[PDB]
């Protein structure tokens, strides 16, 4: 969660 | 405070290795990703890679993968980028940054924190004191000093020992193709007070401990 | 893809500058904007298309239509001069798998010029090789361009009449303790080259106009 990176709207990471 | 603090500026040779440091403080060093951006000054910003200090998952820019290596050392909360072998392109101002998780409603990310930047000059030029040439004159006249072929920066130029501070324009220096520098420093003076006042420029270049005094005489 | 930005932008004081940013994916990627003063470090201005980070004034605003994102600054001031960079990302799982690849792209940037004074014309002081340098088997032409507003100049050297583009080094402009601009240019030659040509000239071109100076061997 504290690692995630949101590129943009709708795409989510980690 | 919240700040990243970085190692000082280095002058390295092509083919020398290199490792620079970014110490972090004010937050949890492992929970926020760390970044490395380059400033090829006059040119753009150039992203290099990210790493998560907790596990060291990285993402290298496809232009540094293979020529650069990112690591972290948690006990001293310090992030590292290192070269095994430098090259003139590897020149530039290296900034490390911190990627922030903006836990907004719909979340997003960005770099709110930045190191002061470490400056890296990659070149073979030797430390070397400038040669010095009057730029002679011919209501106001311009005389000045040509300060040629020195490495690295900076020289410091004053005039008449420090008596003459008015009219003096000391231009930035070029990097000529040799890999050496030249700047000029012109004073603008009255014509009439030319045979009268004496005009001497002083050019200190600490790197080579070189001081030069040059009287600028009108030509004819 | 890549982020494109106007290499430079001009707004008269107190007025509105728009700075654009074009990318092939920005139709669906959060943009962020950064500030940088010469010598100083990059400052976050804007993130997630429009979100001002704390401490950043309401007069700065951020929008994005299509594959184009815009930084808008109203109420512009000398204090706003510097460079501004759009950034965004890019992912891609490998087709062989092996995870998801992340990339941070930056625009090349926009020097914002705030037109604080009237358009002025370059002072050009061109110097010839000195006796000393000539006696030292070197020769250097010194074009001093000072006092131009705003702050752009193409420079050029005539070897007699034709351009010469060998041995030329110019400096990217710099402000002065007066607040106009200043750069230098140099031509290296041999004491031969100098001696034989009838003249050499420094050719400054500022804001849709040109001005040259000239020298010949004593």
């Amino acid at each position: 969660t504290r690692k995630s990176i949101r590129i943009g709207p709708g795409q989510a990471f980690y | 405070e919240v700040q990243l603090v970085e190692s000082g500026g280095e002058v390295k040779q092509p083919g020398q290795s290199l490792k620079i440091s970014c110490k972090s403080s004010g937050y949890n060093f492992l929970d926020s990703w760390i970044g490395w951006v380059r400033q090829i000054p006059g040119k753009g910003l150039e992203w290099i890679g990210i790493i998560y200090p907790d596990d060291s998952d990285a993402h290298y820019s496809p232009s540094f993968e293979g020529q650069v290596t990112m690591s972290v050392d948690k006990s001293i909360s310090t992030a590292y980028l290192q070269w095994t072998t430098l090259q003139a392109s590897d020149t530039g101002k290296y900034f490390c940054t911190r990627l922030y998780l903006f836990e907004g409603a719909q979340s997003s990310n960005a770099f709110d924190l930045w190191g002061q930047g470490t400056m890296i000059l990659v070149s073979s030029g030797t430390t070397k004191g400038p040669s010095v040439f009057p730029l002679a004159p011919s209501g106001t006249a311009a005389l000045g000093c040509l300060v040629k072929d020195y490495f690295p920066e900076p020289v410091t130029v004053s005039w008449n020992s420090g008596a003459l501070t008015s009219g003096v324009h000391t231009f930035p220096a070029v990097l000529q193709s040799s890999g050496l520098y030249s700047l000029s420093s012109v004073v603008t003076v009255p014509s009439s007070s030319l045979g009268t006042q004496t005009y001497i420029c002083n050019v200190n270049h600490k790197p080579s401990n070189t001081k030069v005094d040059k009287k600028v005489e009108p030509k004819s | 893809y890549l982020l494109t930005q106007p290499p430079s932008v001009s707004v008269s004081p107190g007025q509105t500058a728009s700075i654009s940013c074009s990318g092939d994916k920005l139709d669906d990627k959060y943009v962020s904007w950064y500030y940088q003063r010469p010598g100083q470090s990059p400052v976050l201005l804007m993130y997630q298309d429009f979100k001002r980070p704390s401490g950043i004034p309401e007069r700065l605003s951020g929008s994005k239509s299509g594959k184009t994102a815009t930084l808008t600054i109203s109420g512009t001031q000398s204090l706003d001069e510097g460079d501004y960079y759009c950034q965004a990302w890019d992912a891609s799982t490998g087709v062989s798998g092996g995870g998801t690849k992340l990339t941070v792209l930056f625009g090349e940037g926009t020097r914002l010029t705030v037109l604080a004074q009237p358009k002025a014309a370059p002072s050009v002081t061109l110097f010839p090789p000195s006796s000393e340098e000539l006696q030292a088997n070197k020769a250097t032409l010194v074009c001093l361009i000072s006092d131009f507003y705003p702050g752009a100049v193409t420079v050029a050297w005539k070897a007699d009449s034709s351009p010469v583009k060998a041995g030329v080094e110019t400096t990217t402009p710099s402000k002065q303790s007066n607040n106009k601009y200043a750069a230098s240019s140099y031509l290296s030659l041999t004491p031969e080259q100098w001696k034989s040509h009838k003249s050499y000239s420094c050719q400054v071109t500022h804001e849709g106009s040109t001005v040259e100076k000239t020298v010949a061997p004593t």
